[PDB]
């Protein structure tokens, strides 16, 4: 049977993991106690007398946020040592979580993963959740991605990653731990999907009419992106799109696999009654930069390879009519040598609205995860911050202090220069 | 220090309005 | 499972560190007797950071109080919340250094520092994981400076992988509490540069005008001065002992605020400072927090931040806050006046949110600033030390106990090194 | 979403502003305690224009109190409707200007105008979309004239894209309250025309004439005179606070009242004024307000409006009116006596309608008139200054603080500039 | 599928549109919340089940008037984000409404128009309601008129502008803003249907017998004309006259495109029981000068081309008998080169009456919308005000600061001077 093992690394991994498993428990009807009051097999393991255990590890070196799950509403849901904590954290230091404090917890991390992969019959792929700015997300996230490829080669490693925003960030060493972890992301992570926080802030304030959002409001629609993409495995549809179908469709080159995201229906409950739900302008809303999940304008670059995932009562005709219109829209730009640039996958389950959620209950939904050349602007401005920081050799003594050498700074930068060179020459006509 | 919480005939108006502003009671002439 | 050891040194350390243990015991919810009396269950989640379990549910602080004069421990035990400390940690002397760094560091410390590293070691391996040590002492005095900095040097030799906070109080700019302050300040700085992983500076006249102009109290006492000293230190460790949206442990406060190992001295400021007569007029919103946090008047150091830029800034928010307004206010202040920030570090300001506010208040913040304007605090002490030393003034008291002027020349050599390198990175 | 910055200066400006917020808070329905109790929901909708939301339903005005003597500050806070004000905005000196423009503008105002610029910028950056900078001060005094006009000059550089009202009183021709007023009055005009976009000219002898002849009050106090100003000062921004069939902001009046930047002096009136003897005998109708609105007795300026020619006009109607009745009388007065109006401007009078009347009043209106009659007020002050400057009398106080007679010649030259330009427009 | 979108800019624009959709929601029987208990398809979007949203946008630079729509009786009917607000008003300046502050708000208005046109199947025309006497209506209205002309090119646009009257007007810089607006209307607006406030005040005084008319009463019966001139799309009749017919039949020349208005049956409740309202009587009242909505004498000018729409139970023959009696009257005149001058439109649905309105239920109604050469007079008087006033360079400092140039008043002067040359030349016989 189908199965994915979602792996959340770091503090940002837990809060998107606490929100994702809040969405997965409603859409399959899983009670927080863990008992139902077929489709749950891909996300839950049925054990004993109707007890469902998540297929997810919450590993983080800080014992605080993982203990909040142990004292939260979901005490009886997750298996206890399936959640993994460390004695002390990395505190946004790449050298800590990768070399000196993460190496004593990886052997416990792969011990749980081996037993998780043993129970499931067919593991369709791995789902990775982390943040490059965190020391655990960068350091421990890389060494998990290193050992998973060695033990389980060629298996899908689908990754969602929280990059820092250009305007807003909450650490000066976030440009350091971003590109230092990104060098491990190119050679190992099969597909990387970017999530950017300030882009979500615009989405909540422009569309969801929440003037003062929090991280819990950001992670709930981040989780809605994840459930729409994996909805094909969970629920049957007009044309199912597996995770293995996703990698072979939007990875033209093994280095170019950094893709963006978008979610079309973004309206409040009072605003949903006035708006007409139809996949004509629902599809047009996904290609707007307002619904863009990463703060970079898509019309500077070109949409290279696009995937559309559809939920609810979407008939296959008018989605094929809306694709015809957006292709004719000159404002949206495609590259000339890839004339087929769409993936049409429709699922028959409308999304489930969480109680207290800002989003409204809708019958139709679009998730547009797309590879594009405008995502290289994110890497360029992330690189532009790195030239200013590294030239004066700031914050280096902790990186060289904790076992990690200094020569990899040239090596990590050389990989990012190889990415930005590739994104320019491939996108050129 | 309380940083947690605080827990803390000369004017002679002589003008009133009753569908038009006038004088309350005092004097005229 | 992160444990913080609190160390107090001297007359100033044992008196103002008592009030730090007053507010934490009031905020974690333990009575003067020693038992738990809090309302929520969040307080009992992380008690091990500051307290030890004992018989009968009593919580004894992980604090060693140590000095050369017996007068302070008469005052420490007699005050409120004074019974909670273990008497084995109450190691003291009989002579008293008397504002001399030489007696504390070399002559009368040598028979007692061997005793205090026996007490520290007993509480070292008693706990599971040492996160580090924090010390709050004085630099103008001698019983917490010389005796203190020798302890600070010795624990780094024994425990080099752990981290140091030094909440050291410096001499005031316009007034002086002791004559021999410039000697003991500069000799303490020369030891605190290479041993302390980070340093936070408090200044009494910076507290004086805050307690008068902003807090609108006619006569604050020393207890009112120590409260904001006690309030800021609880804001240092707010993300440790309590959950939050984004957590900043004390190692994060080191690795993020400090670009270079010598450039570790900070300045601190407590954000929600409104009087009893002006609180109800003020609206408790995070725009009102960020305007007071970035104000020059709110800082608790002798420096003025309009003179020098911030190399790195931090903010320790406590409570239930909308992080979009928190993020965009720091973005706005970075965009309103880019001259007042160091240009060659993009997005200088760090924010972390602790979900529970302190007692009474519902929204608060704790500013940590590695500003280059604090070289004026170094330079004014440095010019005082050069002027005092060039006539060899007050020197026969110091060199008579085992000192020679070679360290005094070396102490200046690191003192003017700091103001030279702090000015260099400002340009 | 527009808000108006009200700034009060001097002995005259502070007491009027106490009366201004007395009626506005009563009109909006908030008690002297500070809790909203306006039973009409339309008043609560537009509250941000004059009131900042605070914790617990509390509102504090967007106002400052600026003076050089604590006597006026203590008098404002002591009486009712004075507790609602911001304690922080009570900026005050200790010297006292004492009827000298040199003291208010240059010497002793300079060291404490940086403090009042701190709280203004604090209040301006807190609110969203600034509309104007309305000031209530005096021109013949020393505290509100010298410090006000410098604050007017300083605030134009900080926000050069904002309108500004000046509710500034003028020394009366018949009586005087200051001996050295026309030194101070002329020297405030010179600094005024270059930076004030418009002026609301007031005086006191018209208010005594209004309160005695029309209200039939033989003994009016400053409660009576400042209430009529407070009735006007709310009536100017009437269309902002409430719905109306034809709204008008400050700039709607500004474009419709000045043909040229230098002809920005007005005369102001308030129409629905009845004595208590004639309380029941006047039929309140749209014809009846306008027959008193254009009456010469009701103007709050020393100028006789029939002598001068009106250059523009403005009408701020409040209440439930039929706009044909509003528009007919404005056209009727232009054709009944066109000799009293301009010949080279069609549609001289501007009108607006606000759908909510003030408290107690069913209909009200406020007349704003730029005319050539304001020259008659200027040249009365101008002829006094020339007779007093020719021998340099009362000048040793003025030149003692560094103000040369060359500026006095420049003030008289600009004083003659205003009376030159209004006069030949009337021809 | 017929569909027309309407835009509403300026304090005149929203307050007219408040009464416009008040009558629009009453013809189709929908409650003010937005539920009907497909002529509604041309004005309402069928949203899901039982919910309908009007296909119009409200926009104003002043944030005042939008809030009373947002907090009025139509908070649920309108779409919450179709209501467009602004930071501050243009303040009677064409410079502010077109260059400085309207520019930051015109682009949020342009995209919602694209959202409306993409939702509908086939759009028919453009309706704009504004006033050229103020800053917001003239400024952003002209600013939008640039953008919709280049984006939605060659589409029929029909405009309703509240011009200043020669006598009753409520702003001093009002002749400045009208002249600057006319330089934009002539090359861009296809057919401009004129309006004037005091003519509607006059039609309330002598016909409806109300001696206290307000802006609410004027805009209530403006909406009667707007529904009448779009009554062919909604309801069936004899001769359907859509917006595409209206332009191509009524404008002879590119620079000669202005228009009058009339609405003859305007009768109160007490007056209705005695009037014998036949087709012949209501036709004669529309062409009389007392019943038009701009104060111009059509005897002074000459009619160019006329269009009549009849609502209610009108048989198709006495409309042709009334036309013959109209053309045989000497007091009405036509220009010599236009022998065929009338367009007939008949609809069968009588006008509805708003509850609480002073208009009574009348079974027949005619709206006379005609080009004329008498519109030169209302442009000569408004230009005479400008030339006497611009000779002294008055009120220019407000204008040149906000992006305008001093010379721009001169091209707008000669553009109106060229229009006056066009109106006098085409009315001359040969
Ligand atoms: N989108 C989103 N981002 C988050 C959330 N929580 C934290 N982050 C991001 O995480 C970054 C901080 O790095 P983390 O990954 O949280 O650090 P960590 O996992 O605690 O690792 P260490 O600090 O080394 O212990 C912040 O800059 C946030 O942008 C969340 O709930 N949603
Ligand atoms: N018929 C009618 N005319 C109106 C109405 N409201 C305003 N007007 C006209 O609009 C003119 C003022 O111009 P506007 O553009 O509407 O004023 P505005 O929209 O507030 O623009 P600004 O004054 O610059 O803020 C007045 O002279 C009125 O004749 C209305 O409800 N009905
Ligand atoms: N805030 C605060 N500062 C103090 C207190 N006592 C001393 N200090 C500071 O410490 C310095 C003198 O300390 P001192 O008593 O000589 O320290 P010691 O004798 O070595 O223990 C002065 O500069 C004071 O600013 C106190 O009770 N509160
Ligand atoms: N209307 C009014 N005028 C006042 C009031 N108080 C003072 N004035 C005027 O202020 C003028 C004198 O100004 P002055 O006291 O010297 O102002 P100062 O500079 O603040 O001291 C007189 O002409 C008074 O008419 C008041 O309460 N109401
Ligand atoms: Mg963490
Ligand atoms: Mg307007």
């Amino acid at each position: 049977m189908r199965e994915v093992i979602s792996i959340h690394i770091g503090q940002a991994g837990i809060q998107v993991g606490n929100a994702c498993w809040e969405l997965y428990c409603l859409e399959h009807g899983i009670q927080p106690d863990g008992q139902m009051p077929d489709a749950f097999n891909t996300f839950f393991s049925e054990t004993g007398a109707g007890k469902h255990v998540p297929r997810c590890i919450f590993l983080d070196l800080e014992p605080t946020v993982v203990d909040e799950v142990r004292t939260g509403t979901y005490r009886q849901l997750f298996h206890p040592e399936q959640l993994i904590s460390g004695k002390e954290d990395a505190a946004n230091n790449f050298a800590r979580g990768h070399y000196t404090i993460g190496k004593e917890i990886v052997d416990l991390a792969l011990d749980r993963i081996r037993k998780l992969a043993d129970n499931c019959t067919g593991l369709q792929g791995f789902l990775v959740f982390n943040a490059v700015g965190g020391g655990t997300g960068s350091g421990l996230g890389s060494l998990l991605l290193e050992r998973l490829s060695v033990d389980y080669g060629k298996k899908s490693k689908l990754g969602f990653t929280v990059y820092p925003s250009p305007q807003v960030s909450t650490a000066v060493v976030e440009p350091y731990n971003s590109v230092l972890s990104t060098h491990s992301l190119l050679e190992h992570t099969d597909v990387a999907v970017m999530l950017d926080n300030e882009a979500i802030y615009d989405i909540c304030r422009r569309s969801l009419d929440i003037e003062r959002p929090t991280y819990t409001n950001l992670n709930r629609l981040i989780a809605q992106v994840i459930s729409s993409l994996t909805a094909s495995l969970r629920f049957d549809g007009a044309l199912n799109v597996d995770i293995t179908e996703f990698q072979t469709n939007l990875v033209p080159y093994p280095r170019i696999h950094f893709m963006l995201s978008s979610y079309a229906p973004i309206i409040s409950a009072e605003k949903a009654y006035h708006e007409q739900l139809s996949v004509a302008e629902i599809t047009n809303a996904a290609f707007e930069p307002a619904s863009m999940m990463v703060k970079c304008d898509p019309r500077h670059g070109k949409y290279m390879a696009c995937c559309l995932m559809y939920r609810g009562d979407v008939v296959p005709k008018d989605v094929n009519a809306s694709v015809a219109t957006i292709k004719t829209k000159r404002t949206i730009q495609f590259v000339d040598w890839c004339p087929t640039g769409f993936k049409c996958g429709i699922n028959y389950q409308p999304p489930t609205v969480v109680p207290g959620g800002d989003l409204a209950k809708v019958q139709r939904a679009v998730c547009m995860i797309s590879n594009s050349t405008a995502i290289g602007e994110i890497f360029s401005r992330l690189d532009h911050k790195f030239d200013l920081m590294y030239a004066k050799r700031a914050f280096v003594h902790w990186y060289v202090g904790e076992g990690m050498e200094e020569g990899e700074f040239s090596e990590a930068r050389e990989d990012l220069a190889a990415l930005e060179k590739d994104f320019e020459e491939v996108g050129a006509e | 220090e309380a940083a947690a919480a605080l827990s803390a005939d000369d004017k002679k108006y002589a003008v009133n309005i009753e569908a038009a502003m006038g004088q309350m009671t005092v004097k005229d002439g | 499972m992160r444990e913080i050891v609190h160390i107090q040194g001297g007359q100033c350390g044992n008196q103002i560190g008592a009030k730090f243990w007053e507010v934490v015991s009031d905020e974690h919810g333990i009575d003067p007797t020693g038992t738990y009396h809090g309302d929520s269950d969040l307080q009992l989640e992380r008690i091990n950071v500051y307290f030890n379990e004992a018989t009968g549910g009593r919580y004894v602080p992980r604090a060693i109080l140590m000095d050369l004069e017996p007068g302070t421990m008469d005052s420490v035990r007699s005050g409120p919340y004074g019974q909670i400390f273990r008497p084995d940690n109450f190691v003291f002397g009989q002579t008293g250094a008397g504002n001399n760094w030489a007696k504390g560091h070399y002559t009368e410390g040598a028979e007692l520092i061997d005793s205090v590293l026996d007490v520290v070691r007993k509480e070292a391996e008693s706990c599971d994981c040492l996160q580090g040590f924090q010390v709050c002492h004085s630099l103008g005095g001698g019983t917490g400076s010389g005796m203190g900095t020798l302890l600070i040097s010795k624990i780094r030799e024994e425990y080099p992988d752990r981290m140091m906070l030094t909440f050291s109080v410096v001499p005031s700019p316009k007034v002086s509490d002791t004559v021999v302050e410039p000697y003991n300040a500069t000799l303490s700085v020369h030891q605190l540069v290479e041993n302390a992983d980070e340093c936070m500076v408090l200044d009494n006249e910076a507290l004086y005008d805050i307690c008068f102009r902003t807090l609108k109290l006619t006569t604050p006492t020393f207890g009112d001065l120590n409260h904001l000293i006690s309030a800021v230190m609880s804001g240092i460790t707010c993300c440790l002992r309590f959950p939050g949206q984004l957590n900043a442990d004390l190692r994060k406060l080191a690795v993020n605020l400090i670009p270079f190992p010598r450039l570790h001295f900070f300045m601190v400021g407590f954000t929600p400072l409104t009087s009893r007569g002006s609180q109800q007029y003020r609206a408790l919103t995070v725009p009102e927090l960020t305007q007071q946090m970035w104000d020059a008047k709110n800082m608790m150091c002798a420096a003025d931040p309009r003179h020098g830029r911030y190399l790195t800034a931090s903010a320790l928010f406590r409570g239930r806050m909308s992080t979009k307004e928190v993020d965009e206010q720091m973005l706005n202040v970075q965009n309103k006046n880019s001259s007042y920030f160091v240009e060659w570090i993009p997005n200088n300001v760090k924010s972390s949110v602790c979900d529970i506010p302190p007692k009474g208040l519902k929204m608060s913040a704790t500013f940590i600033g590695n500003s280059t304007a604090i070289q004026e605090m170094f330079k004014r002490v440095s010019e005082q030390f050069t002027a005092m030393f060039r006539r060899k003034a007050f020197l026969h008291w110091y060199t008579g106990e085992g000192m020679d002027e070679m360290e005094f020349t070396e102490a200046e050599s690191n003192m003017n090194d700091l103001v030279s390198e702090y000015q260099q990175y400002q340009d």
